[PDB]
Formats: structure tokens, sequence, C-alpha cells
């Protein structure tokens, strides 16, 4: 299934579609899906919401026919932003199996917040198992990207680093891991090494020497 | 109410049966319908299939000659055995409870109504990764703070599969703590990094250690933080 | 030749493509619509249009209309017409109060079977006629003196598509069904049917005996027009199975499922096709006759 | 068409070619009122 963009601000309404219009009398399903979590039904009728959905989800009933599906959100939080299925069933398709297609709805103008960077140097359990690690923790920052470069010393390290890409954190902030894997002879060889976050329009440094 | 939580091996190996349970709480086994929904990274939710509360098979076309969905009524549990597995089975797969809605637009006498299903309550998600590499159990290891309020926590390195649970003092410490997604390096194994940010004048009068599980290697270890 | 599929959805009407001629002579186009299985036969999938065999079919104007109107039937000059306003006078007989009249009252030609359609009660009791009615074959024409209310309806909300297949000769197909498919059917109070139904036995018994069980059946079979309640209803051609009204041994809604022609014959020979109406049809009309046929407890 | 021409007639209606005896010439013609008029 692939999935269909949409923009609104932050406190609007949404209006979102449904991908796959009925040909008779409908019976229409609204599912929040938060990517790597428990889908939430929001609209199980055209127009009936269970017992725990705010009011300002709404479905449109169909009193005429010719009235296409829509789910309208308004006053769009930060954490309404997911994926949204649209379950069609209708007196003249068969059984829905399939869901939806995928409308994942972006919430633009939220605040800007600047990341949290940590940098741990290498365990003691570790370096005595002749394995060193850097591990340079992202935290609380939006928009959701980040640049990591590391630095030992003063150059420039590039070989031997995984960075995680931005997850999404339950304060509607993202979060990245930066491990930096170094043989425990190449971190005592050296004076510092460095971690270069650059969020955004700017960077931020995190240092950390073997004593 | 009703809540449900599935539990699955975790790990299967390619070409072989994906058992699968799910156990219900606060209502009956026999008096709903039960749906099961998995859903693959770039793949959306797809509907497995359900069963009644008059125990009736019907699955999706697209796995259709794969899956069989029993259910025991001794207590709340139903199954799922996916079988001939490949890669592209790799999911989370939830277990939801269907309610059937009934909709009628002519005569009923005549049949002009149709039968839609709508799952209200789910599950919280098994994952179940397939590959023919083994199995491995993590290695925790310590990271220190350094000095009003410092950070610290656990790294754990080289596991697989996906997940792991990380609690702090057995569930005590759960203000501040932050657990990080993994890390899938080339050698195929993830790795997890919890932290959790502490006032510093704590660190002194106040132990901590950090409670890491992962089920598929039966392995829970515990490792202690100080300078 | 019709190349036919089902309807997606109990299989009633088919859809089926064709090629046509066009306006030019060498031209053909592979065309669709929509035809009720009761217009098409197959040939061992391949369907033919019903009347093929048997003659050819005259597509009605879309601009003539078939609703009845009142026509008056007058005498010439050196004639007369004799009304009998006798409000319990059975068909044959002396009718003891005679009026002249130059003309007839307003009588709608209202094309019915079985069940007499928006026609002229009766006054006093509900009368019943025939001729000799010890012989069982022949109709028994039974009118009412109240109305029992019937409604009918096609609640498939079709489209017309216009096919150009000759230089002015445009064939009305049957474009495609929006909206929900539905079932045809017909509505009378059961309350009234069976007060109504209830008058009507009242004066078989002067005739049959006031002993005598008074049965209620369906149609013994036969052609499709005389074995259903066949009328017109917005210009398509209803025809109702009525084995839910005449079934009795002597809020509410009796309902009678219909089904729908389009080529229709009439009295004999040479056929017609009515064009398929669009939108919605449903109309309301007052039953107030009925033909019987006694078997021969 | 789109050379491939067609005659005007053909999308309207057909055409009858006159009989090609009748005369288009017109002819003095006499209104006349009946018995009465
Ligand atoms: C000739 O004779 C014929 C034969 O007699 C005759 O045929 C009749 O035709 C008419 C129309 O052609 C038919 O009318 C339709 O009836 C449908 C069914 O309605 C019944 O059922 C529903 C649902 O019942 C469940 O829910 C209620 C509560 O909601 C419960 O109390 C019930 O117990 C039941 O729940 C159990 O059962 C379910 C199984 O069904 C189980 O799944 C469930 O788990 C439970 O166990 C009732 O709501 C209806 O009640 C209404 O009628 C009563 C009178 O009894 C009134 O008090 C009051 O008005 C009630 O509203 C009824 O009992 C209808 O679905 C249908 O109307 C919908 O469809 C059309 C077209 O599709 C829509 O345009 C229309 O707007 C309706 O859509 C609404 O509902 C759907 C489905 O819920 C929604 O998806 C949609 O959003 C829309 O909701 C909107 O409107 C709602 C109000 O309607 C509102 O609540 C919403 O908030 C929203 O605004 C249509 O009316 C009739 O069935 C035929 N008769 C028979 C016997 O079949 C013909 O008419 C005669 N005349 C002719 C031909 O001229
Ligand atoms: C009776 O039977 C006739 C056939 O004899 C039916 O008529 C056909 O109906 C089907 C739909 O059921 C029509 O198919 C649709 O065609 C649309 C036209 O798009 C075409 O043209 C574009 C160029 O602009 C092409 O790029 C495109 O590929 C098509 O060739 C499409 O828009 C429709 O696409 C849908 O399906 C695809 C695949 O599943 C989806 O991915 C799309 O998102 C979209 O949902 C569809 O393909 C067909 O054209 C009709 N034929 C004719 C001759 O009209 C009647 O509907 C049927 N009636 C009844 C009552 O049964
Ligand atoms: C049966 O199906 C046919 C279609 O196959 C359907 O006809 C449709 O009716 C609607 C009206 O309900 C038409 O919609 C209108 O279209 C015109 C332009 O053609 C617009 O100007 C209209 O604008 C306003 O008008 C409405 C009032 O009618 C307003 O309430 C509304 O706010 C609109 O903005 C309107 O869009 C539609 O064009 C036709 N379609 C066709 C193909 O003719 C018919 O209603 C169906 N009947 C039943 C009983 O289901
Ligand atoms: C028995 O007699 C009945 C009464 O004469 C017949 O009912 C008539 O049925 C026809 C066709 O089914 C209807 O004509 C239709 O008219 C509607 C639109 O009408 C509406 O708008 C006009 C405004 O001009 C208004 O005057 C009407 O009252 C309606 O509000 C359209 O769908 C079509 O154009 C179509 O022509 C008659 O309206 C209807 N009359 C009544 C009084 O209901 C019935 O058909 C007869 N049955 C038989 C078997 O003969
Ligand atoms: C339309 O639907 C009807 C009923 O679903 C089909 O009827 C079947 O026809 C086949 C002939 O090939 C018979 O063998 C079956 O016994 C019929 N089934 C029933 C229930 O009567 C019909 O074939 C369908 N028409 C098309 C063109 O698909
Ligand atoms: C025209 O074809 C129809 C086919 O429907 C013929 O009617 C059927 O004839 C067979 C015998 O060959 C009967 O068993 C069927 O009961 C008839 N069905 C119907 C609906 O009439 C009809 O006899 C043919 N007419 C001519 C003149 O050949
Ligand atoms: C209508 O009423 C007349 C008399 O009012 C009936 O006429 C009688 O018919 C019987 C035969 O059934 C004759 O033996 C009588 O001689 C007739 N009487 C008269 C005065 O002519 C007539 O039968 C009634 N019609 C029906 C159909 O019952
Ligand atoms: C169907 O029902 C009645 C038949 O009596 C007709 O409606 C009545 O018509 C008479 C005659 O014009 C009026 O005096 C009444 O006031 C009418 N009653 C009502 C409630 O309107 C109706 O016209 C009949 N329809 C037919 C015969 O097509
Ligand atoms: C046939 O349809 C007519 C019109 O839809 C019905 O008459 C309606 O009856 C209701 C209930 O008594 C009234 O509220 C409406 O005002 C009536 N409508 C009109 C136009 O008079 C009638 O009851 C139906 N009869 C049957 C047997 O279905
Ligand atoms: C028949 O075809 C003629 C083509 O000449 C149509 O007439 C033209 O129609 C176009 C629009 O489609 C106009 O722009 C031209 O000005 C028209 N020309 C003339 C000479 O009429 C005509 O409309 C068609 N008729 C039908 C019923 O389809
Ligand atoms: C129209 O004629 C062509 C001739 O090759 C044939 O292939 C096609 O099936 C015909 N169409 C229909 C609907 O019969
Ligand atoms: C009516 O028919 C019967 C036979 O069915 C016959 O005996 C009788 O004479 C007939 N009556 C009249 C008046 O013709
Ligand atoms: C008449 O009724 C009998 C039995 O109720 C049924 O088998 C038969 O098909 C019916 N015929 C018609 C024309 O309704
Ligand atoms: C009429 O309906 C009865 C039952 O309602 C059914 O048995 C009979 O076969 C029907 N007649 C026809 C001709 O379909």
């Amino acid at each position: 299934s692939y999935v269909r963009p949409l923009s609104v601000a932050l406190g609007e309404t949404a209006s979102i579609s449904c991908g796959r219009q009925a040909l008779g009398s409908r019976a229409v399903q609204w599912y929040q899906h938060r990517p790597g979590q428990a889908p939430i039904l929001l609209i199980y009728n055209n127009q009936d919401r269970p017992s725990g959905i705010p009011e300002r989800f709404s479905g449109t009933p169909d009193i005429n026919f010719g009235t296409r599906a829509t789910l309208t959100i308004s006053g769009v939080e930060a954490g309404d932003e997911a994926d949204y299925y649209c379950h069609m069933w209708d007196s003249r398709s068969g059984f829905s199996w399939s869901f939806g297609g995928a409308t994942r709805l972006t919430v633009l103008g939220q605040p800007k917040a600047a990341p949290s960077v940590t940098l741990f140097p290498p365990s003691s359990e570790e370096l005595q198992a002749n394995k060193a690690t850097l591990v340079c923790l992202i935290s609380d920052f939006y928009p959701g990207a980040v640049t990591v470069a590391w630095k030992a010393d003063s150059s420039p390290v590039k070989a031997g680093v995984e960075t995680t890409t931005p997850s999404k954190q339950s304060n509607n902030k993202y979060a990245a891991s930066s491990y930096l894997s170094l043989t425990p002879m190449q971190w005592k060889m050296h004076k510092s090494y460095s971690c270069q976050v650059t969020h955004e329009g700017s960077t931020v440094e995190k240092t950390v020497a073997p004593t | 109410q009703v809540q449900l939580q599935e539990s699955g091996p975790g790990l299967v190996k390619p070409s072989e049966t994906l058992s699968l349970t799910c156990t219900v709480s606060g209502g009956s086994i026999s008096n709903y319908y039960w749906s099961w929904i998995r859903q693959s990274p770039g793949k959306g939710l797809e509907w497995i299939g359900y069963i009644s509360d008059s125990e009736s098979t019907n699955y999706n076309p697209s796995l259709k000659s794969r899956v069989i969905i029993s259910v025991d009524t001794s207590k709340n549990q139903l199954s799922l055995k996916l079988n001939s597995v490949t890669a592209a089975d790799s999911a989370i797969y939830y277990c939801a409870r269907a309610q059937q809605g009934k909709r009628i637009y002519g005569m009923v006498s005549f049949g002009e109504f149709f039968y839609y299903y709508y799952m209200d309550v789910w599950g919280k998600g098994t994952t179940v990764t397939v590959s023919s590499a083994s199995t491995k159990g993590p290695s925790v290891f310590p990271l220190a703070p350094s000095s009003g309020t410092a950070a610290l926590g656990c790294l754990v390195k080289d596991y697989f599969p996906e997940p792991v649970t990380v609690s702090w003092n057995s569930g005590a410490l759960t203000s501040g703590v932050h657990t990080f997604p993994a890390v899938l390096q080339s050698s195929g194994l993830y790795s997890l990094s919890s932290v959790v940010t502490v006032p510093s004048s704590s660190l002194g009068t106040q132990t901590y250690i950090c409670n890491v599980n992962h089920k598929p290697s039966n392995t829970k270890v515990d490792k202690k933080v100080e300078p | 030749t019709l190349q036919c599929t089902n309807v997606t959805n109990r299989g009633e009407l088919k859809n089926c493509s064709f090629n046509m001629t066009t306006e030019l002579r060498d031209k053909k186009q592979k065309v669709y619509s929509l035809f009720y299985r009761l217009d098409v036969v197959q040939i061992n999938k391949e369907y033919r249009l019903i009347n093929c065999n048997t003659s050819a079919c005259t597509q009605a104007c879309p601009k003539v209309s078939f609703e009845p109107i009142p026509i008056h039937y007058c005498a010439p000059a050196g004639f007369a017409i004799l009304k009998c306003k006798d409000k319990k006078f059975n068909g044959t007989g002396p009718c003891p109060s005679v009026s002249t009249v130059q003309c007839t009252h307003g009588i709608k030609p209202v094309v019915s079977t079985q069940l007499l359609l928006n026609g002229s009660l009766a006054e006093e009791e509900v009368m019943i006629r025939s001729e000799n009615i010890t012989n069982n074959a022949k109709n028994i024409l039974v009118q009412f003196n109240t109305p029992v209310q019937i409604n009918c309806t096609r609640p498939n909300n079709m489209t017309r598509k216009s096919i150009r297949i000759g230089p002015g000769q445009a064939f009305y197909a049957l474009g495609d069904i929006i909206g929900d498919i539905r079932q045809p059917h017909c509505n009378v109070s059961k309350a009234t049917w069976n007060e109504t139904l209830g008058k009507v036995v009242k004066q078989l018994r002067k005739h049959f005996g006031n002993n005598t069980i008074i049965r209620f059946a369906n149609s013994s079979g036969g052609d499709l027009e005389v074995t259903t309640h066949s009328f017109n209803c917005g210009g398509e051609f209803f025809y109702c199975n009525t084995s839910g009204l005449f079934n009795s041994t002597w809020n509410d809604s009796i309902t009678l499922p219909c089904r729908i022609k389009q080529i229709i014959n009439m009295w004999q020979g040479q056929c017609m096709y009515a064009p398929p109406i669009q939108g919605v049809i449903r109309c309301v009309s007052n039953i107030t006759g009925l033909i019987l046929t006694r078997d021969g407890t």
C-alpha cells in the first residue's frame, strides 16, 4: 500500500478524502494508525464514533447518495500526525478485505526545538572486552531531521559510524542515536572525540576524551 | 472492559509454521468476532482473517492458502498459524475484536443489506522477523555520568532480533527515562541505548540499575551505573 | 449476437456488449447496454434478444406518453347512448333507471391484468358480474366499492444512453445503475386488502352458498402477462407476483416482487421496445376491480 | 473526419433523393372557399 501526503496547519481543519469512493450505500470506517503502533478506530459507521474519540473527528454520513466519504479533523494537533485509512464497504463492491490506501497527515507550523546531544565514552567492561563504542544520543528536536558528523581530535571520521533515522517521541519531538564503533586502541591513541549534530540551521558539539 | 495481548516466537525460520496466540481480558471469547492484522515496513495495514462468535473461518484471498485461525474457548485465547513463511511476512501482528455491522439500504426481506466489520479494541502488537539467522542475546554495558542535572544509561550491544524491553529499577524509576530506537549494524545485529536524566544531587544516595529483557534469547540481565 | 455478463452483486439484469452499426454504413461500434434477462436468451456467454426469431421490434418514441387519458365515447347524430343509473346493477338484465347521454364519462384506457387499476368504483356495495356464473370458464369481473391503495416502485436509479445506429436512428440504451441495486415491487395495506377481500367473499356467497368455503390461490400458470399483475408504471412494464394477495381461505404492508420487461408484444406479431426511463420510478394507484376464475369447496 | 469526408446529413437524418421526374416549377395555385363560405 502506497501513501498519500497531506499537510494542514496547526489548529486548522483537516479534510481527508477517501481514496475509494463508493458505488452504492456505504459503511465507511476510519482508522488512525501511527506507524509501529496499534491502530485507533476513529469512526466505524459512516458517522458514528466509539467511546473515547474527540468530537473534532467527524465523518460524513450518506443520507443522499453522491456525497463522498471524508474524514474531518477540526483543531488539528501535532499528535494528529499519523496514517489514516478509509475502510470502504458498499452494496456494489464485494468484501472490503483491504483497508484504505494511506493518508499521512503532516502538521505544519509546530514549534522548532533544538536537540539535546549527550555523548558517552566507551564503557569500562566493553573496553575490557576489546571493543569500544561512542554513543552520541540526540533527542527532543523538531523538525525531525539531523545530520551527524564525528571528529577524531580534529579529523573527520565517517568510517565505522551508524546513525539512527529520527524516530518520534511521545512529546511529538524526535530522537536519534549515533553509534561510533572504535577499536579499544584507537580510542586511547587519540586526544578527544567530538560529535557534531547539525540540526536545521545550526550545529551542536559534544566532546569526550579518555581520562 | 476488554484488552488483548499477543505473544509469538518473535523469530521464525523461512518455510515454517508461524504460530501465534492472543489472550483477551475482561471479555468472553465466544460472543464476539476476532480479527488478525499485520503491518510490514513499507506496506500498509493488511487484514489477515477473522473468526466469528460462531467460530466460522474467512481469510484474505491475499494469503488464503496459508492461514488457519483457530480459537480455544477454555481460556480467552485464540491462535493464528501462518505457514510457508517468506521474507515478506515480517510484520507487527495485531489482535483486534471485530464487531459485526449490518448495513440495510433496501428491503431486509429481499436481502438488500450487506455486512461490514469494524475493530474497536486492539492488541498491542507482536513483532515477528523471518530469517535463516539464529537468535542472539545482548550484552549490556554501563554508561556512567560525570556531573545540578546529569544523565546515565545502558548500552545494549549486538542482539537479534528486535526488540528488547528496558526497565529501570524493575519499574520504579519511570520518570525521565528515554529508551532510544535500535540500530541494525552491517553485522546483522541490533544495538539499543537507554538513558535516564537524574538529579545529580541524588548520585550518591540513590542506586540505579537497568533491567534488559530480550525474549527470543530467554535472557534477563542487569547492570549497575556509577562514576 | 450479444456478449453478456451479469451485473456485479441476483443475476437478474445483464450487462451485454455488441458490435453495432454507426451513422456511417462502413464503421462499426463496440457498445454495451443492460437488458433484463426476460429480454434475452442464450445460444449454446452469448445471448440474443428474445424477439429476433419471431419479429422485429419498434422502439417507442421517447416523446409519446403511456399515460391513460380520460376518453369519452359519443354517439353520432341520429343515435344515442343510454346510461344505467342502477347502483346495484349486475351486468345483464333490465335497468329500471335509464338516462340518455351524448357521451360516456371519462374512460381511462388503463392496460392492466388481474387487478383493475385506477378505474371507476361502485356505489353502495361491491358488485360482481360474469355471464354464466355457473360456467367456470367465464371470468368474474368484481368491482370494488372502496379503493385499496397500491404503491409500486422501481428503486434502481437508471441511466439512458443514446446509441447512434444510423442517420437519425438513435436507439436509447440502458446505461448503468447509479447507486444501490434494489428490487422493484408493489405494496398494499394488508388491512385494507383484508377488508376488501372480505367484501368480495361476501357477494361470492350469494351465488355459491352461505356454507361453502371460498379459497383464494395464485394463477394456474401460462404466459408471464397473465400469471402476474402486469401494468405500466412511469413508462416501464411491471410483472408483479400476486401470490401474496390471493393466499386465503374463508403497519401491515403486503409486498409483491415485480420483474421488469422491455420487449413486450401485447395482445398479439409485432413487438415494442419501451425505452428505459431515467431516475427512480414510483407510482401510486387505486386497484378498483378484479378478474377472478373459479376452478370447478 | 480528422482526405476522408462524409455527407453532411449522416449524423442528423437520412436523405431522400428527389424523383428526377417531378418538377420544382411553381404553378399558379388558386385557393377557393367551400359551399356556404
Ligand atoms: C413497501 O414495502 C416495503 C416492505 O415493507 C418497504 O421496504 C422498506 O423500505 C425502506 C426504504 O426503502 C427501508 O428503510 C431502510 O431501513 C434500514 C434499516 O432500518 C432499520 O434498522 C436500523 C438499524 O437497526 C440497528 O440499529 C438500531 C439503532 O441504530 C437498533 O435499535 C437496532 O436494534 C439495530 O441494531 C441491531 O441490529 C443490527 C442489524 O441491523 C445489528 O448489527 C446490531 O448489532 C444490533 O444487534 C434502525 O436505525 C431503523 O430504525 C428507524 O426506524 C424506526 C422505525 O422502526 C424509527 O423509529 C426511526 O426512524 C429509526 O431511525 C430500522 O429499525 C435503514 O438502514 C435505511 O436508512 C438508511 O439507509 C439509507 C440508504 O442507505 C440512508 O439514506 C438513510 O439515511 C439511512 O442511513 C443512515 O443509517 C446508516 C446505517 O446506520 C448510516 O450508515 C448513515 O450514516 C445514516 O445515518 C444517518 O441517519 C440516521 C437516521 O437514519 C442517524 O441515526 C445518523 O446519525 C445519521 O444522521 C432505510 O430507512 C425498510 O427497511 C424496508 N422494510 C423492510 C422490512 O426491509 C417500502 O418502504 C414500502 N414502500 C415503498 C416501496 O414505497
Ligand atoms: C458493463 O460492462 C462494461 C464493459 O463492457 C463496463 O464498462 C467498463 O467499466 C470499467 C469499470 O468497471 C471501466 O474501466 C475503468 O476505465 C477507466 C477509464 O480509464 C481508462 O483510460 C485511461 C486514459 O485516460 C487509461 O490510462 C486507463 O488505464 C483506462 O484504460 C479507469 O479510470 C478505471 O481505472 C480504475 O481501475 C484501475 C485498475 O483497477 C485503478 O488502478 C484505478 O485507480 C481506477 O480505480 C477503470 O479501468 C471501463 O473503461 C468500462 N468500459 C467501457 C467500454 O465503458 C460497465 O461498467 C459495466 N456496467 C455494469 C452496470 O456492470
Ligand atoms: C440518480 O442519479 C443521477 C445521476 O446519475 C442523479 O442526478 C444528479 O443530481 C444532482 C442533484 O442532486 C446533480 O448535482 C447538481 O449538478 C448541477 C450541475 O449539473 C449543479 O449546478 C448542482 O449544484 C448545487 O445543486 C444542489 C441542488 O441540486 C445543491 O444542493 C448543491 O449545493 C450543489 O452545489 C448539483 O451539483 C447531478 O449533476 C446529477 N447528475 C447527473 C448525471 O445528472 C440523481 O439525483 C439520482 N436520483 C436519485 C433519486 O438518486
Ligand atoms: C393511476 O393514476 C395516478 C394518478 O393520475 C398515476 O400517477 C401519476 O403517475 C405519473 C407517472 O408515473 C406521474 O407523472 C410524473 O410526474 C412527475 C413529476 O410530478 C411532480 O411535479 C408536478 C409539477 O408539474 C406535480 O404536479 C406533481 O403532482 C408531482 O409533484 C415526474 O416523475 C414525471 O414527469 C411523470 O410525468 C403523475 O404525477 C402521477 N399522478 C399522481 C396524482 O400521483 C398512476 O401512474 C396511475 N397508474 C396507472 C397504472 O395507470
Ligand atoms: C449470473 O448469475 C447466475 C446465478 O449466480 C449464474 O447462474 C449459474 O449458471 C451456471 C451456468 O454456467 C449454472 O451451472 C449454475 O447452476 C447457475 N447458478 C445458479 C445459482 O443458478 C449465471 O451463470 C450468471 N451469469 C453470468 C453470465 O455469469
Ligand atoms: C423463438 O425462440 C424461443 C426461445 O426462447 C422459443 O420459445 C421456447 O421454445 C422452446 C421449444 O423450442 C420451449 O421449450 C420454451 O418453453 C419456449 N420459451 C418461451 C419463453 O417461449 C420460441 O418457440 C421461438 N419461436 C419461433 C417462432 O421459433
Ligand atoms: C343480473 O340480474 C338479473 C335479474 O335482475 C338476472 O336475470 C335472471 O337470470 C336467470 C339466469 O341466471 C334467469 O333464469 C332469470 O329469468 C333472469 N331474470 C330476469 C328478470 O331477467 C341475471 O342472471 C343477473 N346476472 C348475473 C350474472 O347473475
Ligand atoms: C383513488 O382514491 C379516491 C377514490 O375515491 C380518489 O380520491 C378521491 O376522489 C374523489 C373524486 O374526485 C374526491 O371527491 C375525494 O375527495 C378524493 N379523496 C381524497 C382523499 O383525495 C382518487 O382520485 C383515486 N385515484 C384514482 C382513481 O386514480
Ligand atoms: C402509498 O404511498 C402514499 C404516499 O407515499 C401513502 O400515503 C401517505 O400515508 C402517510 C401515513 O398515513 C401520510 O403521512 C402521508 O401524508 C401520505 N402521503 C400522501 C401523499 O397522501 C400511502 O399510505 C401508501 N400506501 C401503501 C399501501 O403503501
Ligand atoms: C452533425 O455534425 C455537424 C458537423 O458539421 C455539427 O455541426 C457543427 O457542430 C459544431 C460543434 O460540434 C459547431 O462548432 C459547428 O459550427 C457546426 N457546424 C454546422 C454546419 O452545423 C452538428 O452539430 C452535428 N449534429 C448532431 C445532431 O450531432
Ligand atoms: C466485433 O467484431 C470483431 C471482429 O473481429 C470481434 O473480434 C469482436 O468480438 C466483435 N465484438 C463483439 C462485442 O462481439
Ligand atoms: C352454464 O354452463 C353450464 C355448464 O357449465 C350449463 O349447463 C348451463 O346451461 C349454462 N347456463 C346458461 C344460462 O347458459
Ligand atoms: C403458485 O403457487 C405455487 C405454490 O404456492 C408455486 O409453486 C407456483 O410457482 C406459483 N405460481 C405463480 C405463477 O405464482
Ligand atoms: C410467486 O411467489 C411465490 C412465493 O412468494 C413463489 O413460490 C412462486 O414461485 C412465485 N411465482 C413466480 C412466477 O415466480
